């Protein structure tokens, strides 16, 4: 079939991938586990 | 402030793991897709 | 059937475009609030240098000095976020409400602080 | 300046001079006991005013370090 | 994807960082914690 | 005096811990960088 | 809206550089400055000698 | 000096990964046009 | 530019003009957008006629 | 062209750069002759397509 | 001041004088 692919989801999956593998990453530079964004703002508090 | 590194201390010992895992994804989706791609291109030039 | 479905879908992957530029959005204000933070912090560190020895350090001039240098950057960062020419924070933001779906009024509405100069 | 709009600027303040300016240092001429002792309330006077120039100058990159860390931090998430 | 990285965020860390290792070096050489420079000017004056 | 150096005299066995958490931290963000931008190379490599 | 953004991003960069040459500017005149207080220093050593 | 290298010294650290992205691109467009140029080919090889 | 207020204010003339480029070429925007459109439309008007 | 304010006193040159850019954006004005009846510089009639 | 709160501090009662009144 060609009209479009599912498999797009896998795409979709990835992207949520990469937006994890950044935040990681930003976390491995500073040690910091909460960043200074936003996230887990309690402990950031 | 041993306190306020177990806040924001990562135990990046695990979050290395953790990030192996993410760029393994990266990789492996990517030759899924790589894969996947090729689908209709075999459909249609078979069909013809 | 199918229309509207089309209609749903790309409507979708323009809401969606419209959310990532809003995550950007609130992203850029949080680095600025961050920072806003480093200097409040810097704050506290001088209204406790300015004990002073409790009398010994005259030169709490100096010391006003940096405060009112530090002041003026709460304006400045208070100023500066020209994301539209309708910067984030400071005087009058209009608590705006980012479409996030296809259908009217499916907005998340944001209530960005009023100020940060002269109202923190 | 320090962004991208206009009158968005530091204005920086150093002494208009050291030489003569800091009554003058060069004023004084010890040689004399009672110049001494006031050549002593002289100094001491306007070190005060280099220190405080010093001081001004501790707010200005104070003021520069966190500003561009902070607009290093918008750069990046514009 | 590759029109940017946004990882780049580590590098803006790491300047921080090496800011702060030059002077703490200064320091170091010295023996002064306030360096000659204005940095925390009350002690300094 | 002692008092010039409680004012002055760093207490450099503490940044000496100080310093190297920065240059721990030089080598560590450096590697994630040596890391970082081997991503979209392989991104492309993979797509195309 | 992205020449607005690139507008905005690249002239930031320019102004940070413009700000990092002001750093080192206000650095000299700090060193200039250390140094005319070693001078007075030694101005009173010498009003007391 | 401190001054001349604020001036002068690339902090290639970003610019390595400046570097990665083009010549990721020199080789992504390149794979494109190695696509690209069999378009024609196709279009004649069939409608003859 | 050369003096600073003219620096500054030079930045309010290029920011204002630069709106009315990009106005401009939304309006080419609209035009082939207009166009793509109308020739699709065409073609399947000629088509079935 | 804050020029540190003052300290960049080349701005001359700058002055140089920006007047070269000024006349770019009279040769992009011009050149663009589609049909000897070029695009957009001077004045084109609002045509009719 | 010892602390990081206000008014958080070591009222010090020096002698007013030495020369003339002791």
């Amino acid at each position: 079939v060609n009209t479009n692919i599912a498999s797009l989801n896998t795409q979709r999956n990835l992207n949520a991938s990469s937006n994890d593998l950044n935040t990681s990453l930003q976390r491995l530079t500073t040690g910091y586990r909460i960043n200074s964004a936003k996230d887990d703002a309690a402990g950031l508090q | 402030t041993n306190a306020r590194s177990r806040i924001k201390d990562t135990d990046f010992a695990a979050e290395t793991a953790a990030l192996s895992k993410n760029q393994v994804l990266q990789q492996a989706g990517t030759a899924i897709l790589a894969q996947a791609n090729q689908l209709p291109q075999a459909v249609l030039s078979l069909l013809r | 059937i199918s229309n509207r479905l089309s209609n749903q879908i790309s409507g979708l992957n323009v809401a969606t475009r419209n959310a990532n530029d809003g995550i950007s959005l609130a992203q850029t204000a949080e680095g600025a609030l961050q920072q806003s933070t480093n200097i409040l912090q810097r704050i506290r560190d001088l209204a406790l240098q300015s004990a002073n020895g409790s009398n010994s350090d005259a030169d709490r001039a100096a010391l006003q000095k940096e405060v009112a240098a530090q002041q003026a950057e709460l304006t400045r960062i208070s100023d500066t976020t020209t994301f539209g020419g309708r910067k984030l924070l400071d005087g009058s933001f209009g608590t705006t409400s980012f479409q996030v779906g296809s259908n009217a009024y499916e907005t998340i509405d944001i209530s960005l602080q009023n100020a940060s100069a002269s109202a923190i | 300046q320090v962004g991208s709009n206009a009158y968005e600027t530091i204005d920086i303040s150093l002494q208009n001079a050291s030489a003569s300016a800091i009554s003058s240092v060069a004023s004084v001429d010890i040689s004399t006991a009672d110049g001494a002792q006031n050549a002593i309330a002289v100094v001491d006077n306007a070190l005060a005013a280099i220190d405080a120039q010093r001081a001004d100058l501790a707010a200005v990159q104070n003021r520069f370090k966190n500003t561009i860390d902070n607009l290093t931090n918008i750069s990046e998430n514009a």
